[PDB]
RNA sequence: UUCGCCAGAGUACUACUCGCAACUGCCUAAAACUCAAAGGACUUGGCGGUGCUUCACAUCCACCUAGAGGAGCCUGUUCUAUAAUCGAUAAACCCCGAUAGACCUUACCAACCCUUGCCAAUUCAGCCUAUAUACCGCCAUCUUCAGCAAACCCUAAAAAGGAACAAUAGUAAGCACAAUCAUAGCACAUAAAAACGUUAGGUCAAGGUGUAGCUUAUGGGUUGGAAAGAAAUGGGCUACAUUUUCUACAUAAGAAUAUCCACCACACGAAAGUUUUUAUGAAACUAAAAACCAAAGGAGGAUUUAGCAGUAAAUCAAGAA
C-alpha cells in the first residue's frame, strides 16, 4: 500500500520474455504495458525465477509458518518431499517389475496428485433464516478449494500425531495416504460431500 | 478537540494578530519561536534556567508596560547577553518609555547578573491577521 | 506565587463563565504608587523651573488625598454604572410594541432618511428543532416606518440576537414603501369595510377634533402615517402581522374622489352639516362633466354591518367602549 | 488598488537596488536568482512550509490580479455581456460560438492537454463552475470536430497546454578499470535499514564475493542465494560475470535483496538496450517501498490496538 | 331560498326521566365535580422490528490469521476487612491522573506540639474544604463527519425554506474539509489536522479563579502507622511441549523427549515459594542473581478482541521518570 494504485504487478516468466515474436496480441500488450511508463512493483523475494520454484508448493510452505519463521517451514517442506522421496524409493527397489512401472517417484506429482484429490467439490456456507442456521450447498471457486484442501492437510497432520514423531514424516505419510485416497484427509472430503448430500433441499435457500 | 493554545472562531469580527491565528501544530512550519537560546539542542545544558527567566521576563515586560504591549515578547540570547524584542502600541508619551527602558534595562541587569539590550518597536495598532 | 499568578483576561472570562467586567486598567496612571513616590518621568514632569527634578516622596497627608482621589474615582464609576437605567416605554413597560427604533440606515446611494419614523409593531420569540444544537433561538420583528407625509410601509426581520433583527426590519422596511392617500391631509377617504385572512378590519371616516381611535397598533401605523383622525374597530383574529399587512392592503385600496369622479364623470360634493346646507364641490371631472342624472333607488341594495346598525338604534350597551382613554 | 500597484513596483526598484549596493553586485544583471540568494542568507528562516519564508518579490507575482473598472465615470458599463455577472467567461463563449458558426459557412496525443479549470480561471481573472468549464471544453471539442482554419488553430491554440513524459531506466556508461583493462560497472541498491554495493567486472569465473568472503557463507539460507541468483538467471550470464560487493545494515533477506537491487543495476552496462525493460516489468531495478511503520503512541503495533471493551 | 344542527374541555354513545314486539337493548340526554385548557392544520428536527436504491473494506455477513474467557503469576478495579486518601468507573473506567507511594512523595489515620503562622506592607497570612450543574485552562466523544456562519436577496408570508446545468432564486469573504507542510528527493502510506455544536462527558487534587464556607483551626509542623484477602472480575506475562527442550552456535550440528519402571526419577512448565548472596538506600518491606523445589496446566463453556502488508504474528534492543 506504499504502492499506490499506480503500480502493476510484476510478471516473472522468463520464457515470455525471452520469445515474443510469434505473438501479435501480446507483443501490443506488453508494449502498452512499459509504454504506458507503467511504474512497476519491486518483485517480492519468495518469487524467483528459478526453474525449480512451484507455486503450490510456496503456499503450502508459508501456511505451515509459525511466526516469521521462512526458515523453519522450509526446512519442514524440504525434509517432507525429501520423506517422501526415500519412502517411494524403498518401494521401488522392494517391489516387483510391473510396479516399478507403476510407482511414482516424483515427490511433487506426488504433491499435485494428492492435493487435486483431497479437495472438496462443493462445500457448506451458513444461511441464517427465520431464527435457524442452516448449512447450505455452495459450489465453490478454485482457489478456495485449493486453500481448503491445504489447510486441511496441515492441520490434519499437525493435531493428531504422537508428540515422538517428527512433522516432515507425518505429512508424508498423509500425502502418501491421500494419493491412493486411503487417507483421514479424504474422509474429511468426504464429510463435506455427504454433509451437502443431506441438506440438498436447502440449496434452495441460497439466492446467489 | 484540542484547545491547546487556539483562538476560536466568533461571529467573524474578532481581530487576531498572526501568532494567535496561527495553531501549536503549526511551530516550525509557518509561525517560528518566541524564544531563542541554546540550551535544548543535543549536548547542552542549564535549559532550565534559560526557561524560568524568560517566563520571568514576560510577566516582567507585561507588568512594567501596562496596556501598551502589542504581540508576544521576543527574546533572544546570545553570548550572555539578552536581546529583548517587544512589538509596543503607542499610547505612551515617549519621556515615560524611554524612563522604563533605562529602568528595566538596568533592573534586569541587575537581577540577572548579566547585560540586558532592549528594543521597542512601535505600532500605531495591534497587526491584523485575519477576520476584522 | 508571582509565578503562580496570571493575566487579567484569563481572570475575567473565568470570573464571568460564559462558557459584569469591571476593569483594572482605569484610573491607574504610570508610576501610581501607595508607598508614595514621584518619579521624574511618570507622576510629575521631568522638569521645573529648575532642570532634572530628584526622586521624591510624597507625604502622608498628601497620599491620604490622592489615595481619597481613587476611591471617590471608583465611587464615581460605580454610581455612573447604576445610573445606566433609563427607557422610553412603548406600550406596556417591556413589551416592544411602538418602540422608537430611530431612523433607518443610510443606503448604498447616499440616500438619507431622517424623515422616517419607525416603530417596533411585535417582537416574538421563535424557536426551531436543529439535530445539533436542540432548541434553536431565533428573534423575529415586525417594525414599520413612515414620514407622516403619507408614504409608510413594514417589514419582518430576523436574526439570533435581537438587535441584529432590530437592524434588519429598519432597513429591509424602507424597501416597502406605500403611498398612503389623505383627505384633507388627516382621514381616510370614505369607509373601509376589509376581511384579510381570518381578520376583519373596518375603518370610519372621522372629522377633524377626532384623534386616532384604534387598535394600538393600528394608532402607531397611523401615526406613522400622518393620519390623525381615525374609526377602527377589528374582528377575529388580532394576530399582529395579519394586521398590519391587512390594513396597508386596505388604506391602498382606497378609492380617491379624483377617481370617483373621473370613472362617473359627475361632480362630487361634499355637505358639511356645520356649515348647512352649502354644497362645497370637492372633485371634478376632467374632461366631459356627463350631462346625465344618476338612478335614485328608493331601496339601495348595499352589505350592512349589523354592527353599525346596532350602533344606529343605541344598542350597544358596552361599558368599554364609551370609556374616557388619553390622548391620542 | 492600482495606485498599491505603482507605489509597490517603484518600491520594489529602488529596495532593488538597495539590496545590490549592499549584497555588492552590480544592479544591472541582478535577477530574481540572485534575490532569493540574497534574502536566504540575509533571513535565514528555517521553516517548513515556504510560503512563510521571506519574499521580496515583483508585486505582480506577490498579488492577485484584480479586476478592472467596469464601468464609465457615468456609471455606464463596458462590456454587453456585464450584466451576465460573468462577462469574462460568456465573451470566450460569445467569441467561441462566434468561430463555430464562421467555420459552419466557410466550410460549406503528442502531450497536448486542456487547460484545467484552475487555468481557464487564471486566463479570465474570474471564478468559474465546473459545470461552466466542462461546457467550455464541451464547445473546444465541437470546434476540433471540424476543418481547423488558421486562425481557428491559433484560437484553440490559447487554450492548448503540453505535458511531459519520461520513462527510462538510465543507462550508465560502462568503466574501463586502468589496472587490467578491463571493464566493470559499480551499482547501489538501498533496502529497508540495508545498503549494498556491488561491482560488476565483465569478465568472470562466476566468482562473487561479499565484503570479503564467499557468497555461499554469507548467505546460508538458501532463500537468500536463490534472491541473488535472480538477476543473473534472467539474463543467462550466471557463470559470466565476477562480482565484488559490500553491504551492510539490517538482517540477512534484506541484505540478499539490496544485493539484488544494487546487481541489477550493475547488469544493466553488460546487456542489450531491450533487456533492461525486461528487467523493470520484471521489478528488478525497482526499489522496494515497503518499509517498518512506526508505533502510534495509544496503540501496540502501529495497527494493533489494545483490545477494547465494550463493557 | 329554505329546513336541520352547533355556545370550553372532560364527566358523557353516561345518571334520571318519555316512548318502543328491545327487559346486559335502542332513542332522547343532564348536573355535581375536576382542569386552564381541550381541539384542527402546519413547521423543522429526531425516530421508525416502514419501502426503495447504493455502499461497509478490518468489516456487519461470508471468509483468513493470532489471541481473551480455563491454568499459574503480574497488575487494576469491585467487595468484604482496616483507626487510616482523593479522582476515573457504558461505548468515551479498569498498568487510568502515576513516564510510577519503604521514609519522602502524602492529600490519610494515630498521637504530640505552634498561633500575624514563607512575603516588602497590610483586622492579615494560610486551606488537596463544598460547588466540574459557576468557570478559565487542558482533553474525551460523535469524527476522517462534512458541514458551520456572519452580510444580503427572494417567497399571493417567513415556524421556516431557497436546488435542478440543454438550470426553475440564490450571491457571500470567514472557519472546517480539501491543498500544502513532517516522515530529508518522487509517489502512495502513516503522522498531523479535523470547525460548529453534542454528552450540564472528564478534571475546584496541574495551576488559576466566581460563590460559599474554616481562622488557639477544615491552618502549619514532628513521630510513627497504612496499602491485609473470603472471594468476584478487567488487562497483561508465561506456559501447556516435537514448527518442541538443552548445549555449542547464528540460521546443515550432538544429546533430551511424560512412560518405562523402582527410575538412583525425570520430558515440557516456577514467572510462584524457602534459603543465600548482591544492587540501591540513613532505613529493605524493593529489584536482580544463584541454589533448591518443582505445582496447576495436556489448547480452554456461553461469548468475545485485534489485524488488509512490511501489517498480523514471532524475536531483540533503547529511552522517559
Ligand atoms: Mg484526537
Ligand atoms: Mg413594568
Ligand atoms: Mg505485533
Ligand atoms: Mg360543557
Ligand atoms: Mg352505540
Ligand atoms: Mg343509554
Ligand atoms: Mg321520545
Ligand atoms: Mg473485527
Ligand atoms: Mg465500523
Ligand atoms: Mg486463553
Ligand atoms: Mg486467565
Ligand atoms: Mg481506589
Ligand atoms: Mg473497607
Ligand atoms: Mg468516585
Ligand atoms: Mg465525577
Ligand atoms: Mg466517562
Ligand atoms: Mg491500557
Ligand atoms: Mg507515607
Ligand atoms: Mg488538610
Ligand atoms: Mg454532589
Ligand atoms: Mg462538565
Ligand atoms: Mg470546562
Ligand atoms: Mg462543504
Ligand atoms: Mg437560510
Ligand atoms: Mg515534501
Ligand atoms: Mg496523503
Ligand atoms: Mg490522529
Ligand atoms: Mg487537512
Ligand atoms: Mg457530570
Ligand atoms: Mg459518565
Ligand atoms: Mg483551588
Ligand atoms: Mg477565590
Ligand atoms: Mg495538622
Ligand atoms: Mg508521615
Ligand atoms: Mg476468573
Ligand atoms: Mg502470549
Ligand atoms: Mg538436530
Ligand atoms: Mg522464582
Ligand atoms: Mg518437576
Ligand atoms: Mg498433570
Ligand atoms: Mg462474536
Ligand atoms: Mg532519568
Amino acid at each position: 500500500s506504499r504502492y499506490g494504485p499506480e503500480y502493476k504487478d510484476p510478471q516473472i516468466d522468463k520464457e515470455y520474455y525471452r520469445k515474443p515474436l510469434a505473438e501479435q496480441t501480446e507483443e501490443e500488450k506488453y508494449e502498452r504495458d512499459f509504454k504506458k511508463t507503467q511504474l512497476i512493483k519491486a518483485a517480492p523475494a519468495t518469487k524467483t525465477s528459478s526453474v525449480f520454484e512451484d507455486p503450490v508448493i510456496s503456499k503450502f510452505t508459508n501456511m505451515m509458518m509459525k511466526g516469521g519463521n521462512k526458515v523453519l517451514a522450509r526446512s519442514l517442506m524440504t525434509q517432507t518431499l525429501e520423506a517422501v522421496k526415500r519412502k517411494q524409493f524403498a518401494k521401488y527397489h522392494a517391489a516387483s517389475a510391473e510396479e516399478q512401472a507403476t510407482i511414482e517417484r516424483n515427490p511433487y506429482t506426488i504433491f499435485h496428485q494428492a492435493l487435486k484429490n483431497c479437495e472438496p467439490v462443493i462445500g457448506l456456507v451458513p444461511i441464517l433464516k427465520g431464527g435457524h442456521f442452516y448449512q447450505v450447498p455452495v459450489p465453490l471457486a478454485d482457489r478456495r478449494r485449493r486453500f481448503l484442501a491445504m489447510k486441511w492437510m496441515i492441520a490434519e497432520c499437525r493435531e493428531k500425531k504422537h508428540r515422538r514423531v517428527l512433522m516432515p514424516e507425518k505429512l508424508s505419510q498423509e500425502l502418501l495416504e491421500a494419493f491412493h485416497n486411503q487417507g483421514p484427509v479424504i474422509k474429511r472430503k468426504h464429510d463435506m460431500h455427504k454433509m451437502a448430500e443431506a441438506n440438498r433441499a436447502l440449496a434452495h435457500y441460497r439466492w446467489w | 478537540k484540542n484547545r491547546a493554545a487556539r483562538v476560536r472562531v466568533s461571529k467573524g469580527d474578532k481581530p487576531v494578530t498572526y501568532e494567535e491565528a496561527h495553531a501549536p501544530h503549526y511551530i516550525a512550519h509557518r509561525k517560528g519561536w518566541l524564544s531563542l537560546h541554546t540550551g535544548n539542542l543535543d549536548g547542552e545544558d542549564h535549559a532550565a534556567e534559560r526557561t524560568v527567566e524568560d517566563v520571568f521576563l514576560r510577566k516582567f515586560m507585561l507588568g512594567t508596560f501596562p496596556g501598551c504591549l502589542a504581540d508576544q515578547l521576543v527574546l533572544k540570547r546570545r553570548a550572555n547577553q539578552l536581546e529583548i524584542c517587544a512589538l509596543v502600541l503607542r499610547q505612551l508619551p515617549p519621556h515615560k518609555f524611554y524612563f522604563l527602558v533605562g529602568y528595566s534595562e538596568t533592573l534586569l541587569s541587575h537581577f540577572y547578573k548579566c547585560p540586558v539590550h532592549l528594543h521597542l518597536q512601535t505600532v500605531p495598532s495591534k497587526v491584523v491577521y485575519k477576520y476584522i | 506565587s508571582f509565578f503562580t499568578k496570571l493575566t487579567a483576561d484569563e481572570l475575567w472570562k473565568g470570573a464571568l463563565a460564559e462558557s459584569r467586567r469591571k476593569d483594572l486598567n482605569r484610573g491607574q496612571i504610570i508610576g501610581e504608587g501607595r508607598h508614595g513616590f514621584l518619579w521624574p518621568g511618570l507622576n510629575i514632569p521631568l522638569m521645573r523651573n529648575g532642570a532634572v527634578q530628584t526622586i521624591a516622596q510624597r507625604s502622608k497627608e498628601d497620599q491620604e488625598k490622592v489615595e481619597a482621589d481613587m476611591v471617590q474615582q471608583r465611587e464615581e464609576w460605580d454610581r455612573r454604572r447604576k445610573m445606566k437605567v433609563k427607557r422610553e416605554r412603548g406600550w406596556s413597560g417591556n413589551t416592544w410594541g411602538g418602540v422608537s427604533l430611530g431612523p433607518p440606515d443610510p443606503g448604498p446611494n447616499g440616500e438619507t432618511y431622517d424623515d422616517f419614523d419607525t416603530r417596533i409593531l411585535e417582537v416574538r420569540n421563535v424557536f426551531n428543532m436543529t439535530a445539533k444544537e436542540g432548541r434553536k433561538r431565533s428573534v423575529r420583528v415586525l417594525v414599520a416606518v413612515g414620514n407622516g407625509k403619507g408614504a409608510a410601509g413594514f417589514a419582518i426581520g430576523k436574526a439570533t440576537e435581537r438587535a441584529d433583527a432590530f437592524r434588519k426590519a429598519k432597513n429591509r422596511a424602507v424597501h416597502y414603501l406605500h403611498y398612503i392617500e389623505r383627505y384633507e391631509d388627516h382621514t381616510i377617504y370614505h369607509d373601509i369595510s376589509l376581511k384579510f385572512k381570518r381578520t376583519h378590519i373596518k375603518m370610519k371616516k372621522q372629522p377633524r377634533g377626532y384623534g386616532l381611535h384604534c387598535h394600538r397598533a393600528i394608532m402607531t401605523i397611523c401615526r406613522l402615517i400622518g393620519i390623525k383622525d381615525l374609526y377602527a374597530k377589528v374582528s377575529g383574529s388580532v394576530n399582529m402581522l395579519n394586521l398590519t399587512r391587512g390594513l396597508f392592503l386596505g388604506l391602498s385600496r382606497q378609492e380617491t374622489h379624483q377617481q370617483l369622479a373621473d370613472k362617473k364623470s359627475l361632480h362630487v360634493v361634499e355637505f358639511r352639516e356645520e356649515c348647512g346646507p352649502l354644497p362645497i364641490v370637492v372633485a371634478s371631472p376632467q374632461g366631459a362633466l356627463r350631462k346625465d342624472p344618476e338612478p335614485e333607488d328608493e331601496v339601495p341594495d348595499i352589505t350592512l354591518d349589523w354592527e353599525d346598525v346596532k350602533a344606529a338604534q343605541g344598542m350597544k350597551r358596552s361599558v368599554w367602549s364609551g370609556l374616557k382613554r388619553a390622548a391620542t | 488598488t492600482v495606485d498599491f500597484i505603482k507605489k509597490q513596483i517603484e518600491e520594489f526598484n529602488i529596495g532593488k537596488r538597495h539590496l545590490a549596493n549592499m549584497m555588492g553586485e552590480d544592479p544591472e544583471t541582478f535577477t530574481q536568482e540572485d534575490i532569493d540568494r540574497a534574502i536566504a542568507y540575509l533571513f535565514p528562516s528555517g521553516l517548513f512550509e515556504k510560503r512563510a519564508r521571506p519574499i521580496m518579490k515583483h508585486p505582480e507575482e506577490i498579488f492577485p490580479k484584480q479586476r478592472a473598472i467596469q464601468w464609465g465615470e457615468d456609471g455606464r458599463p463596458f462590456h454587453f455581456l456585464f450584466y451576465t455577472g460573468k462577462q469574462s467567461y460568456y465573451s470566450l463563449m460569445h467569441d467561441t460560438y462566434g468561430k463555430l458558426l464562421d467555420v459552419e459557412k466557410h466550410h460549406n496525443p503528442i502531450g497536448s492537454r486542456w487547460l484545467i479549470k484552475e487555468e481557464l480561471e487564471e486566463m479570465l481573472v474570474e471564478k468559474l463552475s465546473d459545470q461552466d468549464y466542462a461546457q467550455f471544453i464541451r464547445l473546444l471539442e465541437r470546434l476540433s470536430a471540424l476543418p481547423c482554419g488558421a486562425t481557428e488553430e491559433d484560437f484553440v491554440n490559447r487554450f492548448r497546454r503540453s505535458i511531459p513524459x519520461x520513462x527510462x531506466x538510465x543507462x550508465x556508461x560502462x568503466x574501463x578499470x586502468x589496472x587490467x583493462g578491463m571493464a566493470f560497472s559499480r551499482g547501489e541498491g538501498k533496502r529497508k535499514t540495508a545498503k549494498a554495493e556491488v561491482v560488476v567486472y565483465g569478465q568472470g569465473s562466476g566468482r562473487i564475493d561479499v565484503n570479503g568472503v564467499d557468497y555461499l557463507l554469507y548467505f546460508p539460507v538458501t532463500q537468500d542465494r536463490e534472491q541473488l541468483m535472480f538477476p543473473l538467471h534472467f539474463l543467462d550470464r550466471l557463470g559470466k560475470h565476477d562480482m565484488t560487493c559490500a553491504v551492510s545494515g539490517g538482517g540477512r533477506s534484506a541484505q540478499a535483496g539490496a544485493v539484488r537491487l544494487a546487481m541489477a543495476r550493475a547488469l544493466c552496462s553488460f546487456v542489450t538496450e531491450d533487456e533492461v525493460e525486461w528487467m523493470r516489468q520484471a521489478g528488478l531495478l525497482t526499489a522496494d517501498p515497503r518499509v517498518r511503520e512506526r508505533k502510534k503512541p495509544g496503540q501496540e503495533g502501529a495497527r494493533r490496538k489494545f483490545t477494547w471493551k465494550k463493557r
